[PDB]
C-alpha cells in the first residue's frame, strides 16, 4: 500500500495539468461503483433472460455472487488505470489469460460483453456529470479528454475477450 | 528420457498470470475536505469477495421481471427443468401438495412505482381455530370407544319388556371325570327377533 | 350365585355373566343335581329351532283354519307372530328348568299374558295345544326318547328332571286358561 | 412449466420480490395496456377478503347442506379450510392476471386438486359454486360495474382484461369439474 499527499501530491500534480481533473473523475467512479455493478449485470439480464434459466450461466446464487464479483474486479482494474494513465497494470494482471479461464468454465462472452458495454456507459455519465438521476458537484470545466480515455480502457475489456 | 509431467507444468508456469486464480484487485480511495492539508490518495491490493446475500435481491427481483414481460416469454423460451427424485405414496394429498409447498399463494402488493409479489402461506378461520391448525408444532401437543350394535295391551307388557328374554350357552368339559378349563357356562339376555323369512317359508308350506 | 343369575335375567342394566373353571366348579355345587340339570337344559337348547317350528307346524296340521282367512294366523305377520311367542315360552321354560322353580316364568312372561291374547283374540285353546307339543318334545330330549335324533348322556335316570319340565309347561296353559 | 419467479421460490432460495423504480418503468414498455393491466389487478386485489367471504357465504345460500348436522362445512375447522382454499384460489388468478399466464395457475395449483378433493370427499360440484361466484365479483370489479364499491379509474375500455379473466376462473372449474 501507498499513500500521496500534502506537499508530495502536488509535485504529481505537477507532471500533468489535469491533475485535478484527473482526480476528480476517478471520484465520480469509485462512489458510485456499487451501484454500477449492480445495474450492469441486472441490465444484462433485462436484454438476456436466458441467464437465470435453467442450464444458465447465473441460474443458483453461488454463479450469480461470481458474476458480480467479476464486474467488480474489472471495474476496478479500469479505475485504476485511469488515476494512473496507463494500461499497463490493467492488461498484465486483469485481461491476460482472462479469456482462456472464460472458455472452460463456460462463461459466455458475448453477454460478459454487454455488462462491460453499460458499465463504460455509466462510466462516461458520471465523468461528464450527465445522468439523469444523481449530480456531482465540479468546478467548472471540461473534462471529454478524460471520459474519452476511459472508454478506450473498456474496450481492452471487450477486445480480451472477443 | 521425457518426463512430461514436469514439461507440462514448467510450459504451464512459464506463460501463467499469477493473478487470474487471486480475485486480487486494486482499491482506491480518495479523501478531498478542501484543504491542501486534507488531500489524499491511497491505493491498496484488496481481495475481492463474494456477497452472496445481495446476489439474492438481484436474482429474486429479475426473476419476477423476466415472468411479467410478455415478449420476452416468446423471444426467449425457457427450457423445462426436471424436478428431483421425491418417492410418490399413492395418496393425492401428499403426492400433489406436499407440506414444502401446500398452502403458498401470491401476495400481491401495488403502490406508486412499486409491483411486489410475496408467497406466503395462508391461513384464515372462524371463532378461534385457524385452517392450518391441524398441522400445529409438535412442541404445541386416551380410551377407545366400543363398536355400536346393528299397544292397548302395555298395562301388561311395556315397550321396554316386550319380546325380551333369557339367552344362554355351554361347553362342558372334554373329558369324563377329568378338570378342563376350557369348559364354559354363559347366560345373558335378548329381545327375539321378528323372524319374518322363516315365518313366510312357514306359511308357504 | 343363583340369585345373581335371576337378577341378570330379570334387570335391564345387567353384565350378561360368563362362568368358567373354578367358577363352574362353584355354580356346579351350588345347582341341585348339577350335571343332570345342566344335560337336561342342553337338550333343550340343542334343539330349540326344531321344537318351536314344529309345535307352531303341529297346531296348523290339527286345524288348518288357522291359516285360512280370518283365522289368527293368517297374513305373515300374525305367522311371525305366533312363532316368536313359542321361542318366547320356551325360553322361560328352559329358564325355570336351570333355576329349579317357576317364578322368572310366572313373573316375566306369564303374568298379563292371558289378559294379552284375550284383547288381541290370539286363540288360548290352539296356543294350549302348540304349547302342549313343545311339552311332549322336552319330555323326549330329556329322556332321551326323540324319534329322529339322540343325544349322547352318561347312563342313568332323568324321569324326575321331565316331570318337573312337564310342570313349567302344563303351568303355562294353567295361566292362559 | 412455470416461470422464472415460482422456479425460484420452488427451490426455498427467496419468497418475495419486488419490480420498482426505473425497473418497472421498462416493464412497461415491453407491454400493452401495461397500466390498465396493473390496475386490474388492484381491483382484485383490494377487495380479496371481502370477495371470498361473499363467495362462500353464497354457497351456503345457494345449499344450505354444507353446514347441515353431518355436512362438510360442520366443525369450525372444515369451514376455516373452506375460506384458506377459496382465499388461495383466488390469488393465483391474481397472479395469473398480472403474468398474463395461466401456467403457474396451472402446474402449482390446478394440478391434482380433483383427486385430492375426491380422496377428501369434498363435493366438487359446490366447490365449482364459489369459484363461480368469484368470477362474477371479479367481472363486475373489473368493469367498474360493482354496485357497492366503486373505484375511481382514468376512463378506456376494460372488456379484454374482463373477458380474460372469465378465462382463467372458467379453467380452475375445469379441473375441479
Ligand atoms: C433492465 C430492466 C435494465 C437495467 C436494470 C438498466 C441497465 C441500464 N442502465 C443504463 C443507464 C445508466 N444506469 C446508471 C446507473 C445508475 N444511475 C444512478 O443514479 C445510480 C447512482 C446508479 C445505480 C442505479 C447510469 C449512470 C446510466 C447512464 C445513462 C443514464 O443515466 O441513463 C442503461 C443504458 C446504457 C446506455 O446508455 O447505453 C442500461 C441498459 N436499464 C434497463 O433497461
Ligand atoms: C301334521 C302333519 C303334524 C305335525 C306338523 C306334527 C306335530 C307334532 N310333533 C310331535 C312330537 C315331537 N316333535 C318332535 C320334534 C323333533 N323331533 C326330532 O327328532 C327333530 C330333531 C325335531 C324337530 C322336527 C319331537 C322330539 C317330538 C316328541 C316325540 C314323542 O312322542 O316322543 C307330535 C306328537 C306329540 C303331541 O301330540 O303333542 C305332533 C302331533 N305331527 C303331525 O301329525
Ligand atoms: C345469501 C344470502 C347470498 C349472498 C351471500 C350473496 C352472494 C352473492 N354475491 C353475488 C355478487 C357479488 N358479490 C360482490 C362482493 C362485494 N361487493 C363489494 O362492494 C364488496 C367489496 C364485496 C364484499 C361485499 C360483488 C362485486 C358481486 C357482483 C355484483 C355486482 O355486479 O356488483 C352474487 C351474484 C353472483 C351470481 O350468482 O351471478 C351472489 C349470489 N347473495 C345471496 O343470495
Ligand atoms: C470532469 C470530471 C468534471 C470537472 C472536473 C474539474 N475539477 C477541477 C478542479 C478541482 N477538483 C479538485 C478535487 C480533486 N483534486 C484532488 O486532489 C482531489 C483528491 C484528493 C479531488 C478529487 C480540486 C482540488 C480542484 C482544484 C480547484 C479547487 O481547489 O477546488 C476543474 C478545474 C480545472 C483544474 O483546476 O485543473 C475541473 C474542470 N468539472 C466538470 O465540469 C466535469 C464534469
Ligand atoms: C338326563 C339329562 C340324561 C342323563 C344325564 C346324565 N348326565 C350325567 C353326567 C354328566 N353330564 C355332563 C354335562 C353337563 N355338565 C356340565 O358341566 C355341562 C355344561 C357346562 C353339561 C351340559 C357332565 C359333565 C356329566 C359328568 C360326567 C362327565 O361327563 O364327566 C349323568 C350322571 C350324573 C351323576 O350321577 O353324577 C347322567 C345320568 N342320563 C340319562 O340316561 C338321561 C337320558
Ligand atoms: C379497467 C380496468 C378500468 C381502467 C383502467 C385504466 N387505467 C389507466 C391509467 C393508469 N392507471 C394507473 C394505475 C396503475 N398503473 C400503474 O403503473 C400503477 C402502479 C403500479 C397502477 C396499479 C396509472 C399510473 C395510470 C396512468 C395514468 C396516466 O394516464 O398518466 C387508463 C388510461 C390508459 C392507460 O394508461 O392504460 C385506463 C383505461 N379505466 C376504466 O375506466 C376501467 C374501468
Ligand atoms: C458475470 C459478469 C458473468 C459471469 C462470471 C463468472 N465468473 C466465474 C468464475 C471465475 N471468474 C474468473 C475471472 C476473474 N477472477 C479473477 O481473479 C480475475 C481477475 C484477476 C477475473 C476478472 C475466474 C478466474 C473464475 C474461476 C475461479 C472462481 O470461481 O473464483 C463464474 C463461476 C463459474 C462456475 O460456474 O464455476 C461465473 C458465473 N458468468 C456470466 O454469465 C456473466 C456474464
Ligand atoms: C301362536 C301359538 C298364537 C298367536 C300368537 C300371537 N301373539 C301376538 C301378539 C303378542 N303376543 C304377546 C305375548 C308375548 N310377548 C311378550 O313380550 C311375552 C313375554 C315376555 C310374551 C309371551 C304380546 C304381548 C303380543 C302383543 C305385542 C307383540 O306383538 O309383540 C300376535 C299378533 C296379533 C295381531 O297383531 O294380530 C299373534 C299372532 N296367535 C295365534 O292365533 C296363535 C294361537
Ligand atoms: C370450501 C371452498 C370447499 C372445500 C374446502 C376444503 N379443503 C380442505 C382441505 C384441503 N384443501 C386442499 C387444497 C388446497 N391446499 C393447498 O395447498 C392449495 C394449493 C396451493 C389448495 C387449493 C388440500 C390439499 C386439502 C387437504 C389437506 C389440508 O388442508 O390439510 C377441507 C377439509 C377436508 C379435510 O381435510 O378432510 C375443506 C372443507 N371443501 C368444501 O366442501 C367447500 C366447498
Amino acid at each position: 500500500a501507498a499513500y500521496v499527499g500534502g506537499s508530495d501530491l502536488q509535485a504529481l500534480k505537477s507532471f500533468i495539468a489535469d491533475g485535478n481533473k484527473r482526480l476528480d473523475a476517478v471520484n465520480s467512479i469509485v462512489s458510485n461503483a456499487s451501484c454500477m455493478v449492480s445495474d450492469a449485470v441486472s441490465g444484462m439480464i433485462c436484454e438476456n433472460p436466458g441467464l437465470i434459466s435453467p442450464g444458465g450461466n447465473c441460474y443458483t446464487n453461488r454463479r450469480m455472487a461470481a458474476c458480480l464479483r467479476d464486474g467488480e474486479i474489472i471495474l476496478r482494474y479500469v479505475s485504476y488505470a485511469l488515476l494512473a494513465g496507463d494500461a499497463s497494470v490493467l492488461e498484465d494482471r486483469c485481461l491476460n489469460g482472462l479469456k482462456e479461464t472464460y472458455i472452460a468454465l463456460g462463461v459466455p462472452t458475448n453477454s460478459s460483453i454487454r455488462a462491460v458495454s453499460i458499465m463504460k456507459a455509466q462510466a462516461v455519465a458520471f465523468i461528464t456529470n450527465t445522468a439523469t438521476e444523481r449530480k456531482m458537484s465540479f468546478a467548472a470545466g471540461d473534462c471529454t479528454s478524460l471520459a474519452s480515455e476511459v472508454a478506450s480502457y473498456f474496450d481492452r475489456v471487450g477486445a480480451a475477450i472477443s | 528420457v521425457v518426463l512430461p509431467v514436469a514439461r507440462a507444468g514448467l510450459a504451464a508456469t512459464a506463460k501463467k498470470n499469477q493473478y487470474m486464480g487471486t480475485s486480487v484487485a486494486p482499491e482506491i480511495v480518495l479523501t478531498d475536505k478542501g484543504s491542501d492539508m486534507s488531500r489524499k490518495v491511497k491505493t491498496e491490493d484488496k481481495k475481492v469477495a463474494a456477497d452472496q446475500a445481495a446476489a439474492m435481491g438481484i436474482l429474486a427481483n429479475m426473476s419476477l421481471y423476466a415472468s411479467l414481460n410478455p415478449v420476452k416469454r416468446m423471444t426467449y423460451k425457457a427450457k423445462e427443468q426436471a424436478p428431483a427424485y421425491v418417492k410418490k405414496t399413492g395418496n393425492p394429498v401428499e403426492d400433489f401438495y406436499p407440506s414444502s409447498w401446500r398452502n403458498m399463494a401470491p401476495v400481491i402488493s401495488l403502490s406508486a412505482n412499486r409491483v411486489a409479489v410475496a408467497f406466503e402461506k395462508i391461513d384464515a378461520a372462524s371463532n378461534g381455530v385457524k385452517a392450518n391448525s391441524n398441522n400445529k408444532p409438535f412442541w404445541k401437543s386416551n380410551y377407545v370407544a366400543p363398536e355400536a350394535p346393528a299397544a292397548a295391551y302395555q298395562r301388561y307388557f311395556p315397550a321396554r319388556i316386550r319380546n325380551k328374554a333369557p339367552a344362554m350357552e355351554f361347553r362342558r368339559p372334554s373329558f369324563a371325570n377329568t378338570e378342563d378349563p376350557s369348559a364354559y357356562f354363559m347366560l345373558q339376555k335378548e329381545t327375539v327377533p321378528l323372524r319374518m323369512a322363516l315365518a313366510e317359508k312357514l306359511l308357504t308350506k
